[PDB]
């Protein structure tokens, strides 16, 4: 991580559930002890129903996410809608081949109609790991339970970590469509 | 800037049958430059012999020290010090300077005047005693001496045979070391006579 | 170095190898790494050889004086405490890694001491460059309620693991058994599985081979 | 030579017409971790002085004991310890400032930034700063750490110079302080929502307020923010 | 390592030691430090063994190609400059070389060029390179004359290496002699320093400091 | 930071006779204080009656041997199956080594075989390609222990004729293949005693006009 | 430097101070930190002054060419993307910290760009050495649904906070207002609260004070 | 030049009379954190080879792809791809060992330690090691990382030399491996209880065992241990 | 922390409850990635009913604990049984004055009859903090609940941290006396 460059902390998560998948994150962005942005959107769209959670270098994760979005737009034009696995592969390919110059930790989450909700995590090294969730979870939770799980989890991260704070943003990916959720400090702090 | 390898030199000690031998080269240098071909590294305090390799100023200093300590030992004890006892004195004296050591590799050699047993011993610079039946090596060509001694040496050699073995161990080790050589001396020590021979070796 | 300690029914046993290195060179092929602190308290030492001997002798001296002062047989906890406090004071600069064991009026004890002044308690312990090879054996074969003969076997097997598999350890196996109500028995060279084979040739020189410049008689007498 | 471990962030303060105000959050951070949430960093000395301390917490607790021991020692053989020969802010400050400079001159500092706020016996306001280097200065507004960068600019809009002090009331001053503390919560990564505030008035004396919270925050506009540029959804 | 080469009435004398060291360890006492570039040209080895071997062998290949193309013996000037220009290309990369390129031609006469890995190329009458160069220079400077006989000149080169071999720890083993004439070089044998020292001590009366 | 080099230990030895030549080497492969293999050959038959060993950093040694073997193969293709003389192979290896002058092969290379007159030949190389023909050469970790012994026994250095006042040297002479193998075996058992990286086994490759023969001998495993 | 950007009802406004430092020295007391990228897209820049001008002119050039090619008015997202991709490519070595704002057929926009290539979206932003002083003001007084006149006030107040309280910022306040459906109005020296007071004395020298050695006429003509 | 991030620890293996055994735990560590617990570090290539990899996980996943792509490429224009011209362990090894040495020679290594275990077409056992430096060696027992220090000593008690291989059965070999894995769980801080094990036999072929656990552990003696020396309670 | 020296990890806790206080810890001790001791006792007695939990340097924490035990033994001889607060003060006094040469994180826990269960934590700096617990807890829990709270908490620390492992040791301090508890891997892992 370069000196003085904008950091995205590391409080992000994606959880699969019955109807699909939910991405969640805080909104804090730092430069040392200074909060450069307190209403950041770390949940980024690479395709209609494939989103990602960004951590580490803000510059690096933005540049990558932008490139991935380019590749999936071009993929879709030629070969039709891509899989969440395909999206994770492109992310990895970038994060792995440029591991010396990057500081990007990415969680890829998406919704297919065949594969349903999928979650892939891509840590610093450039490795890929398919999981049920990423950061007493159970499989096939309801939307309302998964929201409370992400809410309670990030709430605690914010409580103990100074690199985390602000609002809790969440994106719900289902066959119904895409739903954005937000939760303010007065709500989650006193949980 | 490695004190143990500025001046150079070697010492080797061997046991035989009712005899011991100790030998040293005669070189003193300042790194590449050869300065003296008469710098003997073997000293004796009564019938106990001490060879010291390493930094020459510490070699000289320790000799003067053990001369000091053995002379007082004799006045108080009314008898000359034995090899086993002297060995412990050397170890004590060295570890006294544990965190500011003398850069030396001493070797003790002699025969116990009471029991008649041959005794040799070696130390590291902070006084760890290496007691040995066979042989002891010290110096800049210690690796070389270890190779010569381990192959040439055999137990219960007679004084006249032990002389040839230790002389050949030293000479051929010294010739594969740039900082050792320029002369050699061998002490053959029996219970009540000691012979000292200067060897002829290549002067390069 | 490879040193171990194993507790058994009515006592404790410690063992060690006999190699002393000087980088990649073997300085001593049969060195004693088992130290006597008191008659029934023995210490196995790894690390800086001069430090393990100097520290075990100093504490042993002070233990002897303490034993005379108190009119009592020394305790292992006394040696343990005096050692760790000395080692801690020098902040690891005295590179002594020890396994202390013995019997006293309180019972049989086994401890380890690290150069920095930390102590550990256990039924089986190992220290040195071959401690992993040895601990692999101990973790595989150790059990509760060992006998004297089972413990000596386990101990010497653990040391062997180090001799063979660790380059810093070699030569022979030393053992000391401290049993309750008995004199401690020091088994020097309990095992000698590394005997040098016969040489193919005798390198004894013909007399006169060596060239000589001068001869003289040295006067050692007064 | 040290390195601080558990630290406390900004301490902010200002003068008003009849006294001084001082505030500091209740947090002890560990690098990036918000570990200790019950830390009081404002320490009253008598009924006329409050010392606010930022920096290393263990060094702060050392200074607490010095001040506590100072009060005890002043009462010795002193019949006027609760009157004429009671401790003044200027005495307490000069003591600490002496200690801080001595420690830095021994290359073993107390890793702190201190603000002594109080009211003198003659009614004059006292507000002076001292830090680990022994550097001292006084001003109508004083702040440590971030407070120096974010709070001072806000407090100086109220009291930009000495002549603005008589025009500034306690209600206005307290409002500026409480606003500043909210801004620091927004923008200081090492801050907390909970804080303490103290007022030393020449008429009403020392008022010490604990368990305060930053409130009336603005977060609603965050919902309209999407992506980092081109993203519409 | 000690290498010397000097011009005189009868051509050029080249004399070198034979020792190679890796720290204090004496790796070899039988090292060939004179490179036979061709029958008419010699080169000395000092600095990097491989650098001197490799590139002075390569030089011999370039010298052979020159005389094939030009139908004339290459000058010492031209031969030395091919080497110095080559190592100058590699300057900074870490080559280590200190050599004397020696030859005897019609147009030049006996000629010596000191060539060096940082690009230096010097023509001269007497050169000494190596850890023991200072010891050899002393004997050379005090005894050198242009009108030396071939017999006396060979001994001077031999004696100068011996002086270095004695004092310099990193010089010794044996002495290799060469005499370079217009018709080519002539090898004058390998002389063990051990045997040579005692021989010279007795016959010359020098080295009284040493007991023999 | 990434260090591309390593030390795999081991030691090798090449001696040349009148009508034969040997290249020996221990079979132990090590890293730091661990043993990787007790039998990992590093002396190879490269064809055309040439044997080769590249001791030091094994990855570089294996690559060099592999390249030289391939160099022999292409020499046959390009030059009508001509036999590669030992002197030609030596010069070829110089070019292989020096070709990496600015990122060397960390190996001491020795080759052995017969010259064009049928006499025994041993060539030794430094890591960057300087080479020299010799009667005797040890290489690797314990070269310092072995080499002065060879000087004394093979080349008879420092040995003078008895009774001659150290005036007449002991005369040089070729040794038999049997006497040479004794010196090799005794060299390696002595090195095994005093060097921790040397042991396990000894493999010798003998080269005569008839071909290449092997001989194996056990060494101490501590 | 102190630069800000504030969104309002029908547009966006940006402001900046006018001091240019060279360590502790003020090189320019009235420098322009507001840059025109396109007619209705303006950029405020902090950091390395040569970099903020060079990067804003390059992207402005490429935007003009793009506007001509597409027969469309340029968009802010186009400037934003071209800038961040250029800055990212140079990995922060181009020390340009920018606040980009403007109006296009899509609406009114406000972004910030850091030297490393990260972009942020907001209703109010501040960058530079005086960004903390400015943000303190913005966080205190900003609200949703600002008017043009309220936004200019907030912006110039935020810059003032930097001028007074930050030593790296000073002199005057520049503003540019970009409203929808209107021409963008560049308000150079909108505020001048740091006018130098009258000097106490005139240091105009008597003619001939200066000593002169030579005089000559310079020929500038052909 | 790299630095590894998410890593895998010891890989242990040994030869027995009819084949080879290889094992490795299912963990991907992150400095000190046991982050990924579903990591398979044993990768079968065909029905006669298993490559066990330790070190950087991202570089391991790269090598997985290479081997997978190697199998595909070998089947191209090859009617005997499932018979005579099928991939052998010795082919697969030499490929990787070539790659590993090339990468270190470009100063951009694959931060791994690899063990290729398999059985050749003629029934011979194959077991060879290669690491990030391109260093190769073969032995009756091979191990990486900690396994080299703790496992090898145990496995060499079973097969101390080549002649012990025909005397060693699969039941004995598997027992030694499973014991070694328990010892590593006791003493390696970067290890897990869960692991995978593979057996390549010349008669029964490739047996791949997943979701194994270390069991029959000794922990009871811990209750008797109190303090660090003098403490009795 | 000195290079190569024995580290005690950091998985220790003390929780106050209705009847008194409970100390809890793991048993792992490391030297790099090597587990030097897997059955360590990090719960140490400084007085009859005042115990501590040690973290950081094993050598440092042992030397301190030994000195504290000395001071409280001497205190008791002169002035009677000391308070838990007094014990924490002596720890702090040592950890604070020798902060440059130490790496010791200590939790002090004790039982008075007046003050009941008390917990004091002493981090690296040498500061003291009195708390209800230290490392979703409720005040005045039962013994059985507090055991399950410590068990579940340390169980997770062991699961994710390699510096932690082995058995979970616990010491219960009450008016009844002193009770030692132990929990093996087969029990706590599958929670
Ligand atoms: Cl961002
Ligand atoms: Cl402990
Ligand atoms: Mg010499
Ligand atoms: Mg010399
Ligand atoms: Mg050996
Ligand atoms: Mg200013
Ligand atoms: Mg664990």
């Amino acid at each position: 991580l370069k000196k003085g460059e904008v950091s995205l902390g590391t409080s992000i998560m994606a959880v699969t559930f019955k109807d699909g998948v939910i991405l969640g994150a805080d909104s804090r962005t730092t430069t040392g002890a200074y909060i450069a942005n307190r209403v950041t959107d770390k949940l980024t769209r690479v395709h209609d129903k494939i989103w990602c959670c960004r951590s580490g270098s803000a510059a690096d994760t933005q540049a990558i996410a932008d490139i991935v979005q380019y590749h999936l737009e071009l993929y879709t034009s030629q070969y039709g809608t891509p899989s969440t696995e395909t999206a994770a592969s492109v992310f990895k390919e970038l994060c792995y081949e440029n591991k010396d110059n990057l500081t990007a930790g990415i969680i890829v989450a998406g919704y297919d109609d065949k594969n349903k909700g999928e979650v892939y995590t891509i840590p610093l090294g450039g490795s890929v790991h398919k999981l049920p969730y990423a950061i007493n979870f159970r499989e096939n939770m309801s939307k309302e339970e998964t929201v409370d799980f992400i809410k309670h989890s990030l709430s605690q991260a914010i409580k103990w970590d100074g690199s985390s704070g602000g609002v809790i943003r969440m994106v719900v990916l289902t066959a119904a469509g895409v739903e954005r959720l937000i939760f303010y400090p007065d709500e989650y702090e006193q949980l | 800037s490695d004190p143990s390898s500025i001046n150079g030199g070697i010492v080797v000690a061997m046991t035989g049958k009712d005899c011991v031998a100790i030998a040293c080269d005669l070189r003193l240098g300042s790194q590449s430059l050869g300065v003296s071909n008469k710098f003997e590294k073997i000293f004796h305090y009564g019938h106990v012999f001490l060879g010291i390799t390493g930094l020459a100023t510490d070699v000289t200093t320790l000799n003067e020290m053990f001369r000091y300590k053995t002379n007082l030992y004799k006045l108080k004890e009314e008898r000359a010090i034995e090899p086993e006892t002297f060995t412990q004195l050397v170890s004590s004296s060295l570890y006294e300077r544990r965190f500011g050591p003398y850069f030396v590799g001493p070797v003790v050699a002699g025969i116990n005047s009471k029991s008649g047993k041959p005794f040799i011993a070696g130390f590291d610079l902070i006084g760890c005693i290496d007691e040995a039946k066979d042989f002891i090596v010290s110096g800049t060509a210690s690796d070389q001496l270890f190779g010569m001694c381990e192959s040439l040496y055999e137990p219960n050699l007679e004084p006249e045979d032990l002389f040839e073995t230790i002389s050949q161990a030293l000479l051929n080790a010294a010739d594969r070391d740039a900082l050792s050589g320029w002369g050699a001396v061998v002490y053959i020590i029996k219970k009540d006579e000691v012979v000292k021979r200067y060897l002829k070796m290549r002067q390069d | 170095t490879t040193i171990v300690g194993v507790k058994f029914n009515n006592g404790v046993v410690i063992a060690a190898d006999t190699r002393s290195t000087q980088g990649p060179i073997v300085a001593d092929k049969n060195c004693a790494k088992l130290h006597r602190i008191s008659p029934k308290i023995w210490c196995a030492g790894a690390g800086t050889a001069a430090d393990t001997e100097a520290v075990t002798q100093l504490i042993g001296s002070n233990i002897e004086l303490h034993s005379l002062y108190t009119s009592r047989e020394p305790r292992v906890v006394s040696a343990l405490q005096m050692l760790k406090q000395h080692l801690f004071k020098y902040q690891g600069h005295i590179g002594a890694y020890l396994i202390v064991a013995g019997v006293d009026p309180t019972g049989s004890h086994l401890f380890s001491i690290h150069a920095h002044g930390s102590t550990d308690v256990g039924y089986y312990l190992s220290l040195g460059s071959g401690s992993l090879a040895a601990m692999a054996v101990l973790e595989s074969h150790w059990k509760q309620d060992l006998t004297k003969e089972e413990a000596i076997k386990l101990a010497s097997d653990a040391i062997q693991a180090g001799i063979w598999n660790d380059l810093g350890s070699g030569s022979n196996v030393d053992v000391c058994v401290m049993e309750i109500g008995k004199d401690a028995e020091y088994l020097r060279n309990y095992l000698t599985p590394n005997v040098r084979e016969e040489k193919q040739k005798s390198y004894k020189f013909p007399r006169g081979t060596t060239a000589v410049l001068k001869e003289s008689i040295v006067n050692i007498c007064d | 030579t040290q390195q601080p471990i558990v630290t406390g962030t900004s301490v902010i303060s200002m003068k008003y017409d009849n006294g001084v105000i001082i505030a500091a959050d209740n947090l002890g951070s560990y690098g990036s971790l918000l570990r200790f949430n019950g830390v009081e960093r404002l320490i009253p000395v008598g009924d006329n002085t409050v010392v606010g301390i930022s920096g290393d917490i263990s060094d702060m607790q050392h200074i607490e004991r010095l001040l506590k021991d100072l009060v005890t020692e002043n009462a010795y053989d002193n019949p006027l310890a609760d009157a004429e020969e009671a401790l003044e802010p200027s005495y307490i400050f000069e003591y600490l400032a002496t200690v801080m400079y001595q420690r830095r001159s021994k290359m073993n500092p107390l890793w702190n930034a201190i603000i002594v706020a109080g009211v003198q016996s003659n009614g004059d306001q006292f507000l002076r700063y001292v830090n680990l280097l022994g550097v001292t200065y006084s001003s109508p507004t004083l702040a440590t750490g971030f407070g120096a960068h974010m709070a001072n600019p806000l407090l100086r809009k109220v009291v930009d110079r000495e002549s603005d002090i008589p025009k500034t009331t306690v209600q206005v001053a307290e409002e500026a302080i409480v606003n500043a503390m909210r801004v620091l919560y927004y923008r200081d990564a090492r801050s907390s929502r909970n804080f303490s505030l103290a007022i030393i008035d020449k008429n009403t004396g020392l008022t010490f307020k604990k368990n305060l919270q930053v409130e009336n925050m603005k977060w609603d506009f965050a919902k309209d923010i999407k992506g980092y540029g081109t993203q519409k959804i | 390592t000690t290498t010397l080469a000097f011009r005189f009435q009868g051509g050029i004398i080249v004399a070198v030691d034979s020792r190679a060291t890796a720290g204090n360890w004496v790796a070899s006492q039988t090292v060939k430090k004179v490179i036979e570039i061709n029958p008419f040209l010699l080169g000395t080895m000092a600095g990097g063994a491989a650098d001197c071997q490799f590139w002075e062998t390569w030089l011999g290949s370039q010298c052979r190609l020159h005389e094939l193309r030009e139908k004339e013996r290459i000058s010492v000037a031209a031969a030395s400059k091919i080497l110095s220009n080559l190592v100058y290309q590699y300057k900074g990369a870490g080559l280590s070389m200190g050599t004397m390129i020696c030859g005897y031609t019609r147009k030049e006469g006996p000629t010596i060029y000191y060539v060096d890995s940082d690009g230096t190329r010097l023509k001269g009458d007497i050169f000494c390179v190596g850890s023991g160069q200072t010891f050899a220079y002393g004997v050379l400077d005090s005894n050198y004359k242009w009108d030396l006989s071939v017999e006396d000149a060979l001994y001077l080169g031999k004696r100068s290496i011996l002086a270095a071999a004695h004092r310099d720890a990193y010089s010794g083993g044996s002495v290799n002699l060469y005499h370079v004439t217009e018709d080519g070089w002539i090898y004058h044998g390998n002389h063990d320093v051990g045997e040579l020292f005692w021989k010279v001590k007795e016959e010359e009366g020098s080295f009284n400091n040493v007991i023999g | 930071q990434f260090n591309p080099y390593g030390d795999n230990g081991g030691t090798i030895l090449g001696i040349a006779g009148e009508d034969f030549a040997v290249l020996a080497g221990d079979t132990r492969n090590i890293t730091d204080y661990s043993i990787n293999s007790r039998y990992e050959p590093k002396v190879f038959d490269c064809g055309d009656n040439i044997v080769m060993s590249a001791n030091g950093f094994a990855a570089d040694g294996d690559a060099l041997v592999k390249r030289f073997k391939n160099s022999v193969k292409w020499y046959h293709f390009d030059h009508n199956d001509k036999k590669l003389s030992i002197n030609s192979a030596a010069r070829n290896i110089q070019h292989l080594l020096y070709g990496k002058r600015f990122f060397p092969y960390y190996v001491h290379t020795i080759i052995a075989g017969l010259d064009e007159d049928g006499k025994g030949a041993v060539y030794s190389f430094d890591p960057v390609g300087s080479y020299e023909r010799e009667q005797c050469r040890a290489g690797g970790a314990a070269a310092s222990l072995i080499m002065p012994f060879l000087d004394n026994q093979v080349n008879f250095k420092n040995q003078y004729e008895p009774g001659t006042n150290g005036k007449v040297k002991k005369p040089l002479k070729y040794l038999s293949v049997e006497e040479v193998i004794k010196l090799v075996r005794d060299s390696f058992t002595s090195a095994t005693e005093r060097h921790i990286q040397v042991g396990d086994g000894l493999e010798i490759l003998i080269v005569t006009k008839d071909g290449v023969r092997k001989e194996f001998y056990e060494l101490k495993r501590d």
